[PDB]
Formats: C-alpha cells, sequence, structure tokens
C-alpha cells in the first residue's frame, strides 16, 4: 500500500482560497471541474522519487459553520493554513486558526504550510515580506501561489508532503 | 422542408448555428431526446430558451435560475422583446413562417415570462422599473393564443404583488411539565422532544433557504447578510446548538452528571437518525468531535457501548469526504433535513473551478455547462424542500430553541477559550489527578428513553 497523506485547507472565505486545490488537481491544460466525484480530491504524485496519494479537504463554502472546524481539522495530517494576498483580514485571521489547529492536534508542532494566493489582479495589501515573517516565526514555509498561472501551487502541497515526512 | 428566415442585419436570433455561436454535449436531454447545450452566445441562449422547433423546460428552469452571472434581468427582458419583434422575410412562404416561427417563438417568450414571474419573481420586487416594463411589454402583446397567456401572466403578477396527513405523536413530557417553561433545560424536556421539536425548526430554516441565496456563491461574499440570509439564519442555529451541546457538557463539572448529559445529547441524536435530521446528527457528532469534548476521557469510559456505537456510526457518515452521508440520504425518502454544507462547497467550487466563458475560433461563448451543474445542486436542494414532518409543534419548546444564545454576549474566540479551559479544569491534562465536583441538578439524571411512553 502507498502512502496516504490526510490534507487540510484552512482559511478565509471570500477570497478564493478553493483554487488553491482545484488548480493542484485538475490537469494544467483542463479547466472542466466537478466537486461531486471522488478523482476532485485524491491525487497520485511522485514527492522526491517516493511515489504517495494526496488526500485533500477544502471545506470552501462553510465558514459559516465555525463549531465544525474542529472536526474537520482533526481528519488532516498536515496543513495549508491560506490567506490571499490582496486581503489583509484573510492574513491576519491565520494567527487564530494555527492556534486553533494546534489545539485539535493537541500539539505544538505540526506539519504546516502558510501559503499566500494571488486570486486575481486586484492589488496587493500583504507584502511577501509580512509573510515570510509570520511564517519564520511559526516556524513554518512560505510558500505564495498564483490562481491565474497555477504557478506555486504544486510546491506549496509537496513542500507539505515534506513537512509531515521531515516530523 | 428549409424555411426562409430574415437577415441578422433586423434579427440577430435569424443567424444560423456554427461552431463560434454554439456547442453542445454529447449526451441527450435525459427522459425528452433535446441537445444539451455546452455553451453559446447570449443571443444564441435566448434562441434556444425560445426555440420554434419544441419547447424545452428544463432549460428554461435552468436558464431562469442562474442567468444573472452572464446577463442583467433588464438585459434579458430586452432580448425576450427583441426575440418576440418578429419581422417577416423581405403566400405560402408568409403563412407557414407565422404559423411554424412566429406562433411558436411568440408562445415559447410568454412562457419565460410566465415561468420567470411565477418562480423568480424577486427581480421585479428588487427593480420596481423591470416590472413597470414587463407589465408594459405584456400590455402591447395582442392575438388569438396570446389573450390566454397574457391573462395568465397577469394574474400571477398581481397575486405575487398581493402578498395535511393523519393525526400526530403525542408530545412527549419528561421532569419539565407544559407551561413550565423557566424549568426547560437539556435534562428536564424530554429527549424525544428536544430532537422532535428541533428537526421542526430545522426543517423549517432548511425549507426557507431560496435558489437566490445560493447561485453565484453569494453567501461567502461582501453582500451575504443581504444576499444569504435565511441560508445565515440556518447555518448560525446548527452553530447555535452545538455550541449549546458542548456548554451543557463542560459547564456540568461533576463527572456522574456530565455522563447524563453525555448519553442524553447521543439519546437526541438517535432520534434525529430516525426522523433523517443529518442537520441534527452533525450539529451533535460537531459538539463530541470539538476540542472541548473530544479529550473528556473520563466521561465517554462511563458511556453505555450502546451509545458509543451509536456516536461511532454518525461520526462515520463524515468520513471519507461524506461517503457514507451521501449514500444515505440517497437511500432515504423525505421528510428529512440534510445538511447544507456540501451543497455550499459544491457550488462554490463548481462556480469557481469552471470557466465563466469558453472561446471558439476567437469568439467568447457563455459556459452553460456550468450553470447547468449548479441548477443540478439547487434542484437538489429544493427536492427534500417539498415534504414536511408529520410533528405537532410545541410552541413554548420551539421558542426555549430559538432563544437559545451559548455564547451570550462573549465573541467566538472568548467562548471558545472558556469551553475549552472548562474542560482542562473538570478532566485535567495528564499526569494531574482527577478531582471532584459537586452536583448541580437537584432533579433525577436517569433518562426516560427513546421509545415513546404512550401510542
Ligand atoms: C481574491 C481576494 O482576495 N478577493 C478579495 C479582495 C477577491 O475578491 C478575490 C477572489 C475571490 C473569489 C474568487 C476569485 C476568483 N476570480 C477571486
Amino acid at each position: 500500500h502507498m502512502t496516504e497523506y490526510k490534507l487540510v485547507v484552512v482559511g478565509a472565505g471570500g477570497v478564493g482560497k478553493s483554487a488553491l486545490t482545484i488548480q493542484l488537481i485538475q490537469n494544467h491544460f483542463v479547466d472542466e471541474y466537478d466537486p461531486t466525484i471522488e478523482d476532485s480530491y485524491r491525487k497520485q504524485v511522485v514527492i522526491d522519487g517516493e511515489t504517495c496519494l494526496l488526500d485533500i479537504l477544502d471545506t470552501a463554502g462553510q465558514e459559516e459553520y465555525s463549531a465544525m472546524r474542529d472536526q474537520y481539522m482533526r481528519t488532516g495530517e498536515g496543513f495549508l493554513c491560506v490567506f490571499a494576498i490582496n486581503n489583509t483580514k484573510s492574513f491576519e485571521d491565520i494567527h487564530q486558526y494555527r492556534e486553533q489547529i494546534k489545539r485539535v492536534k493537541d500539539s505544538d508542532d505540526v506539519p504546516m504550510v502558510l501559503v499566500g494566493n494571488k486570486c486575481d489582479l486586484a492589488a496587493r495589501t500583504v507584502e511577501s515580506r509580512q509573510a515570510q515573517d509570520l511564517a519564520r516565526s511559526y516556524g513554518i514555509p512560505y510558500i505564495e501561489t498564483s490562481a491565474k498561472t497555477r504557478q506555486g501551487v504544486e510546491d506549496a502541497f509537496y513542500t507539505l508532503v515534506r513537512e509531515i515526512r521531515q516530523h | 422542408e428549409q424555411m426562409r428566415l430574415p437577415s441578422a442585419d433586423v434579427y440577430r436570433f435569424a443567424e444560423p448555428d456554427s461552431e463560434e455561436n454554439i456547442i453542445f454535449e454529447e449526451n441527450m436531454q435525459p427522459k425528452a431526446g433535446i441537445p444539451i447545450i455546452k455553451a453559446g452566445t447570449v443571443i444564441k441562449l435566448i434562441e434556444r430558451l425560445t426555440y420554434h422547433m419544441y419547447a424545452d423546460p428544463n432549460f428554461v428552469r435552468t436558464f431562469l435560475t442562474t442567468y444573472r452571472s452572464f446577463c442583467k434581468p433588464q438585459e434579458l427582458l430586452s432580448l425576450i422583446i427583441e426575440r418576440f419583434e418578429i419581422p417577416e422575410p423581405e403566400s405560402a412562404e408568409l403563412k407557414r413562417f407565422r404559423k411554424e416561427y412566429i406562433q411558436p417563438v411568440q408562445l415559447r417568450v410568454l412562457n419565460v415570462c410566465r415561468h420567470w414571474v411565477e418562480h423568480h419573481f424577486y427581480d421585479f420586487e428588487r427593480d420596481a422599473y423591470l416590472l413597470q416594463r414587463m407589465e408594459e411589454f405584456i400590455g402591447t402583446v395582442r392575438g388569438k393564443a396570446m389573450k390566454k397567456w397574457v391573462e395568465s401572466i397577469t394574474k400571477i403578477i398581481q397575486r405575487k404583488k398581493i402578498a395535511f396527513q393523519s393525526s400526530p405523536p403525542t408530545v412527549e413530557w419528561h421532569i419539565s411539565r407544559p407551561g413550565h417553561i423557566e424549568t426547560f433545560d437539556l435534562l428536564t424536556l424530554h429527549p424525544i422532544e428536544i430532537a422532535r421539536q428541533l428537526t421542526l425548526l430545522e426543517s423549517d430554516l432548511y425549507r426557507a433557504v431560496q435558489p437566490s441565496e445560493l447561485v453565484g456563491s453569494v453567501w461567502t461574499k461582501e453582500d451575504k447578510e443581504i444576499n444569504s440570509p435565511n441560508l445565515l439564519k440556518m447555518i448560525r442555529h446548527t452553530t447555535n446548538l452545538t455550541l449549546w451541546f458542548e456548554k451543557c457538557i463542560v459547564e456540568t463539572e461533576n463527572l456522574e452528571e456530565r455522563v447524563a448529559v453525555v448519553s442524553r445529547i447521543i439519546e437526541i441524536l438517535q432520534v434525529f437518525q430516525e426522523l433523517n435530521n443529518f442537520n441534527g446528527v452533525l450539529e451533535v457528532v460537531s459538539a463530541m468531535n470539538s476540542s472541548p469534548v473530544y479529550r473528556l476521557d473520563h466521561t465517554f469510559e462511563q458511556i453505555p457501548s450502546r451509545q458509543k456505537k451509536i456516536l461511532e456510526e454518525a461520526h462515520e457518515l463524515s468520513e471519507d469526504h461524506y461517503k457514507k452521508y451521501l449514500a444515505k440520504l440517497r437511500s432515504i425518502n423525505p421528510p428529512c433535513v440534510p445538511f447544507f454544507g456540501i451543497y455550499l462547497t459544491n457550488i462554490l467550487k463548481t462556480e469557481e473551478g469552471n470557466p465563466e466563458v469558453l472561446k471558439r475560433h476567437g469568439k467568447e461563448l457563455i459556459n452553460f455547462s456550468k450553470r447547468r451543474k449548479v441548477a443540478e445542486i439547487t434542484g437538489e436542494i429544493q427536492q427534500y424542500q417539498n415534504q414536511p414532518y408529520c410533528l405537532r409543534v410545541e410552541s413554548d419548546i420551539k421558542r426555549f430553541f430559538e432563544n437559545l444564545n451559548p455564547m451570550g454576549n462573549s465573541m467566538e474566540k472568548e467562548f471558545t477559550d472558556y469551553l475549552f479551559n472548562k474542560s482542562l479544569e473538570i478532566e485535567p491534562r495528564n499526569p494531574k489527578p482527577l478531582p471532584r465536583f459537586p452536583k448541580k441538578y437537584s432533579y433525577p439524571l436517569k433518562s426516560p428513553g427513546v421509545r415513546p411512553s404512550n401510542p
């Protein structure tokens, strides 16, 4: 049996966080996504030669069900804490998301990654340096991604698999 | 035989089909044998919405539910008025065109107007000038076949502007007696009635949500409070009940009394399972899997195995991306209360994960398959909203749950941290010894059970 990694995307709503996982799972030249099918959240990948299966939980659109976060979060081994570079409040929300994850996994060292997503051509309010600084304070990587170009998407997820493996 | 239609210079809807203006899916309309449109220009979509060869109710139903993402109500009305206003081409030719093109097309635009006014009246409630223009247009419509439909549209407009089973089971009571609202609490009300009255509220809240609140992922955007108020009331009730269940648990500091509380909630879950209230089932499951409750190992140890197993199967409904939940929802028949969260995610990801436009030979075409895909989810939401529950409303129990406010004046983080700090207090983190706490309930803890008291 190949290793299966249960990954959880957490982040503010209303800022296109769903693009991160949609872009990973859909083929780089296909734009025909159906969230209903099983293949829509499962992907077989090769990271540093070791083949694995990534199972990604993204509850995008269920943010108002705030009492379900703990439940959803406990499913995961690794977390992508996602904010939008065009929205400072989504960047300010990361601290509490991380605190919630630490509490759910009952651990100060949970495989985690900070992802800054460029969802549209709107102006950047979060400078890379501010996010690079926040990530260093938590002791985790920082990956920026673009929803239009698929740039950084694979590095965000692969970097998390390596955080789980090196735990 | 081939019919002579006017020129596109005078009438846009006569432009012939091509790869640059209309494309189709490989399969054919279920139940009807009609081609499935994948994408097209707005003019081609309006043409097919009011097609002369045949009537297309599914496309009409889909269109009027999802068109606002690519066309404004005001712009659509103009387009359907343009469609109706058919010029004759520049006899055998003119008499057949009148019966095989003008009459069928004019008749189909009137069906659109009727379906619009009947099922998406909100477009007119929010734009009085849109209703002036509709009523104005409908006034200009004259003909033999029209009078019937023109009068039906007028009778729907004025109605919209104005604004059933056998005997249900006996209301169950436990310690709290009817009218004694002051004593009502988790353990004093009957677990069957808590679950029934919560199922009625949650069923009404579920039924009140319209597709206008869902299409376009509007509940996630800045105006969510204006555009999705029933969905939000619904999600907030659910959140309230989850937090109340947790509060009941962690504020019951005595272990034996806390074991009675967790057991009673699992009984409420068991009745929600019986009633097919999956929202209710997941409210309990979410409270049990919350950070403050999950960690209470001394409490779950003393829970009977029947109740552990009940909670375990309910938890498994949520596993593997709601695999068992999805299967169980398809296997049951109404009345039921679905869990809305899945629908919300699927609509969001459909709309965010697919293009608004497809480009063929450099020309932009509206992606209608994306829209159809969303109308399929909203249609499924509506199929479970038809059937009501044959359960009697108890107005005081109803009001008790409607008015719950476990958070009080506290903010989420404040309250969440308090619930967690109560969990650590009542059951410290090892190797801290387990303290003892006094009892808080003067009344008996023994449950009356989840089986009715009378036939
Ligand atoms: C992403 C973002 O940060 N904001 C708020 C300033 C947006 O409106 C952007 C967004 C949101 C939802 C979907 C999409 C995809 N075009 C983009």
